[PDB]
């Protein structure tokens, strides 16, 4: 009776410090995955937008070509 | 000893923590300094009120709350309000940009820049409690803050305290006093994230309330402060026995336990009573029988639902004032005689019954009229239900063409958790239906 | 506080951005020298959205004027409020536009893009927290069209976290009859819909039209239109300028009135129209601001549906008959608006009216009619590119058929999704 006693309160320790393990897990996860998805798209953004000036720098490239024509 | 620390997130919780630390105050006879001349212990004490209140040298009680929003505006009332002096400056906790609605940028953006402070604010608390028993979270589903950044919280809670008690009373979203079209978003993924992380919410339906105010209180266009000071009232009464203390007085947790069968049942039904003016209170005295009848009165209700149409799980009355166990048990005898009262199969359809004998009281100036005796009703009703169903059925209609989606997914969160935060309340639905069905 | 800096781009843009200034400055009692002679506390509550506070309590708008000529320049700074606007923030150049997106966009507006990029800089640094940013211009003209497209760009490059709202306004052969503006407004709607969070659809066909209908104008001059600009841009800016419950900024507007990124064209309304020479209600205001004959977007809401609604009135009402009428139209009218978004009209109440009214309403749709806009201009767009007029303007600074072909393709793709929508239901 003595050694279920023990591993009754031992559970109720292991559940307790398995659910904080978990959401810590989870949290980190979570907040890990966010930051990738959300950098992600602050990036595509800034590639359209850097392409759009790489446009911007050709187009004058051909008036300069075409003026001195 | 068991102190409880109270967390006040966005608008709607900030502003709710106004009226309900306004409203403790008159009880407890504290003043806006902080002051309260019938406490005779200087300093600290063992007193009841003590679990909500702290004491300093000087005398000042000070609130075991922690208010957080996003955004200054809403707490620099507070800061320059009437109550300013009762809060120490660590308390009122701001950001400069709130959530934009966007559970994401109340989760994950903004929220995730201010969260290690809340936190430390918070443990400066606990540290002062030789007890500490658990947090009351105040909040909105529909804000990106009082969802996003509370369910942010709720998680790093159970990492922090494990699994110490943490009560929620959340406002459900209505389209009377609506703020955002992303409401329905907002609700569910914090309903699912919050699910695991919380042992007993409290639902409010402002619709409820808005139509209490406007039926009960003859209010033709209520305002925020008038629902607040009426939702102050049922959280004083869930509150009042730990506050103060009696002999037919009944520990919240003593309810708490006939009030969650599962741990993912555990949104109960708030009915209130009476909820009357001045002027029709005057030369009407409302007796234990009155007020307890209108508790089984749907328009009573804290949440739009028909407990008629559903079946009981528990019956929690929460009496407070003029009130005797005698004319309980009688009125109770009635009730059970002319109500559709059915309970499920697996569950005793007895009544728990507490009586807290501090009377009501009310906001000077308010419009809710000083009565002798009042009762909470707190219910576990499969009928709440109802409120899943139609706050999923706005969910479905906007994300079948994803509309709005855009804007959670630029912050970060994927159309994965969004499905996910449904199919968890689809499961919630399924369980509320299968606890209702009888044993074989 | 929530910021805003304001940029006005081209004749057009630099026109109704100063008419904006004189109106708002009047509604918060700001003189032309900038300071504050006001008589309510309200007006200065939320005074530092659109304004600085300098030393000697002096306002200074966070404006920035842009054109590539210093004609509509120096008329703007000896007008009334010419004055008060900082003097540093005056960016013109010399070789001017001559209503040529591609000299706004590449060749001219690129050499002043720079030096102007500079100055919204210096602004957006002196923001506690910056929303973002609102442009007034013009899809017709150079330098409106042209370099406001390349600045939203510009902008949106080192603040992609930042709002981008823009007070557009369409070309009309009613209006102007230059022959290459249908290729610069399509050119310019390719690039807003790329760029922009929220754009307001200020079409002068439909200004034009309440000028020369309901307001009995024989002869509508731009200031008879500016008048309807200037109280359309007062309305949609007064939760932005004035105190509530709300809390609004542009990000708020976005989030709510914007289900799909591409979709953010908005279609304003005001309401009362009456004219020179002629005690509204409540009822009487919810129901003029939902007619077709007082949007500033030449499109009808009955053709179309609406996704989403704000609504705002001015003035000392009764609130309860506000919210009874609303309720009443949206009842009375539930098939022009879409069931798959429940709650898609938002209200606001300000107690503040503009001036000389004592009640008004402005009005801000998401509506899929505004198809039928983008249709006029498609349609007057292929008409010249089938023959292919005007295409050396153009090519000879250095583009190709391939950048019209997208932008032609791409407002189509604006158009089919706005139908998608309309003809999208519940079950
Ligand atoms: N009962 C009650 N409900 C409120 C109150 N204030 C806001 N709400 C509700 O809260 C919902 C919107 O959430 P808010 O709390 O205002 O937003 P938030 O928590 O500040 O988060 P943000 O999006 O960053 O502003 C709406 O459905 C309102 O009905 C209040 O004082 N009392
Ligand atoms: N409503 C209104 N429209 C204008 C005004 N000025 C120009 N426009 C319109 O803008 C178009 C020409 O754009 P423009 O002002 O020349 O742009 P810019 O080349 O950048 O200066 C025409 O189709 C006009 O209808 C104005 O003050 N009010
Ligand atoms: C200055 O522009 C405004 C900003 C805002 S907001 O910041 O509160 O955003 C919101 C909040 C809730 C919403 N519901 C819907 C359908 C749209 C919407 C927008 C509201 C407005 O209308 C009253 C505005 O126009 C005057
Ligand atoms: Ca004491
Ligand atoms: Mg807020
Ligand atoms: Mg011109």
């Amino acid at each position: 009776k003595r050694e279920h006693e023990r591993e009754v309160i031992q559970k109720a320790i292991e559940e307790n410090n398995n659910f904080i393990k978990m959401a810590k897990e989870k949290l980190a996860q979570k907040m890990e995955s966010n930051k990738e998805n959300r950098e992600a798209h602050l990036a595509a953004m800034l590639e359209r937008l850097q392409e759009k000036d790489k446009h911007a720098e050709e187009v004058r490239k051909n008036k300069e070509l075409k003026e001195e024509a | 000893m068991r102190e409880c620390i109270s967390i006040h997130v966005g608008q709607a919780g900030v502003q709710i923590g106004n009226a309900c630390w306004e409203l403790y105050c008159l009880e407890h006879g504290i003043q806006p300094d902080g002051q309260m001349p019938s406490d005779k212990t200087i300093g600290g004490g063992d007193d009841s009120f003590n679990t909500f209140f702290s004491e300093t040298g000087a005398g000042k009680h000070v609130p075991r709350a922690v208010f957080v929003d996003l955004e200054p505006t809403v707490i620099d009332e507070v800061r320059t309000g009437t109550y300013r002096q009762l809060f120490h400056p660590e308390q009122l906790i701001t950001g400069k940009e709130d959530a934009a609605n966007n559970y994401a940028r109340g989760h994950y953006t903004i929220g995730k820049e201010i969260i290690d402070l809340v936190l430390d604010r918070i443990r400066k608390l606990a540290d002062q409690c030789t007890g500490l028993q658990g947090f009351l979270v105040f909040h909105s589903f529909g804000g990106g803050t009082g969802s996003g950044f509370t369910s942010l919280l709720m998680e790093r809670l159970s990492v922090d305290y494990g699994k110490k008690s943490k009560l929620e009373f959340s406002i459900y979203p209505a389209p009377q006093v609506s703020t955002a079209v992303v409401e329905p978003y907002n609700s569910i993924l914090t309903t699912h994230t919050t699910l695991e992380h919380s042992d007993c919410a409290f639902m409010v339906d402002n619709e409820a309330i808005y139509d209490i105010c406007r039926r009960n209180l003859d209010i033709e266009r209520p305002t925020y402060t008038n629902l607040n000071r009426l939702i102050s009232q049922i959280v004083s009464s869930i509150t009042a026995s730990l506050r103060f203390d009696g002999a037919l007085n009944v520990d919240l947790t003593e309810f708490q336990t006939n009030l969650v069968p599962y741990p993912r049942i555990h949104f109960p039904l708030a009915t209130y009573a009476p909820v009357i003016s001045a002027e029709k209170a005057y030369h009407e005295q409302l007796s234990v029988a009155e007020i307890t009848n209108a508790c089984f009165e749907p328009a009573n209700q804290m949440v739009k639902c028909d407990p008629r149409h559903g079946k009981y799980m528990a019956c929690c009355l929460l009496y407070r004032g003029d009130v005797v166990p005698k004319d309980v048990n009688a009125a109770i005898a009635t009730i059970k005689t002319k109500r559709s009262i059915q309970f499920v199969d697996w569950c005793p359809t007895g009544f728990k019954v507490g009586i807290n004998y501090q009377p009501p009281t009310v906001v000077p100036g308010g419009d809710l009229a000083k009565v002798q005796r009042a009762v909470c009703m707190l219910s576990n009703t499969t009928a709440i239900a109802e409120a899943w169903a139609r706050l999923d059925h706005k969910f479905d209609l906007m994300y079948a063409k994803r509309a709005f989606v855009h804007w959670y997914v630029g912050e970060g969160m994927e159309e994965g958790e969004f499905s996910e935060a449904r199919e968890d309340m689809a499961a919630l639905e399924k369980d509320y239906e299968e606890v209702g069905v009888d044993s074989v | 506080m929530r910021e805003i800096v304001h940029i006005q781009a081209g004749q057009c843009g630099n026109q109704i951005g100063a008419k904006f200034w004189e109106v708002i400055s009047d509604e918060h009692g700001i003189d032309p020298t900038g300071s504050y002679h006001g008589d309510s506390d309200l007006q200065l509550e939320r005074i530092n959205v659109y304004y600085n506070e300098a030393t000697g309590n002096k306002y200074v708008p966070r404006a920035i004027l842009v054109d590539l000529e210093p004609g509509t320049m120096d008329s703007v700074r000896s007008g009334p409020f010419g004055q008060i606007f900082r003097p540093d923030n005056f960016v013109f150049g010399q070789s001017g536009a001559g209503n040529n997106w591609a000299k706004g966009h590449y060749t001219e507006g690129a050499e002043l893009v720079d030096s102007v990029l500079d100055v919204v800089r210096k602004e957006s640094e002196s923001c506690d927290c910056l929303q973002g940013f609102q442009l007034t211009h013009s899809l017709g003209g150079g330098t409106g069209s042209g370099m406001g497209t390349l600045l939203i760009s510009k902008i949106r490059e080192e603040y992609p976290d930042r709002i981008m709202n823009t007070f557009s306004v369409m070309p009309s052969p009613k209006v102007s009859d230059t022959v290459v503006e249908p290729y610069n407004a399509t050119l310019s709607v390719h690039q807003l819909v790329e760029n922009t969070d929220e754009t307001y659809c200020i079409d002068n066909e439909a200004l034009y039209d309440i000028c020369f209908r309901t307001l009995k104008l024989t002869t509508p001059t731009y200031g008879d239109l500016n008048h309807l600009v200037s109280a359309t841009m007062s309305g949609v800016t007064t939760c932005l300028r004035f105190p509530g419950q709300l809390n609004a900024d542009l990000r708020k507007l976005a989030v709510n009135m914007v289900p799909f990124p591409r979709l953010h064209f908005f279609m304003p309304g005001f309401a009362p129209l009456t004219s020179r020479g002629s005690a509204l209600t409540v009822p009487e205001l919810t129901q003029q601001m939902f007619d077709s004959k007082n949007m500033m977007a030449a499109c009808d809401p009955r053709h179309g549906r609406y996704l989403t609604v704000a609504a705002i009135f001015r003035g000392r009402m009764s609130m309860k008959e506000v919210d009874e009428q609303m309720l009443n139209v949206q009842n009375k009218n539930s098939s022009y608006f879409v069931e798959w978004i429940p709650n898609n009209v938002k209200t606001a109440v300000c107690d503040i009216p503009p001036r000389g009214l004592k009640m008004s309403a402005t009005f801000i749709g998401n509506s899929t009619a505004i198809q039928e806009l983008f249709k006029r201009i498609s349609e007057q767009f292929t008409a010249m590119f089938r023959r292919k007029a005007f295409l050396h303007w153009y090519t000879g600074e250095g583009m190709d058929e391939m950048e019209f072909t997208e932008a032609e393709s791409n407002m189509n793709d604006l158009v089919s999704e706005y139908q998608q929508y309309q003809d999208a239901t519940a079950d």
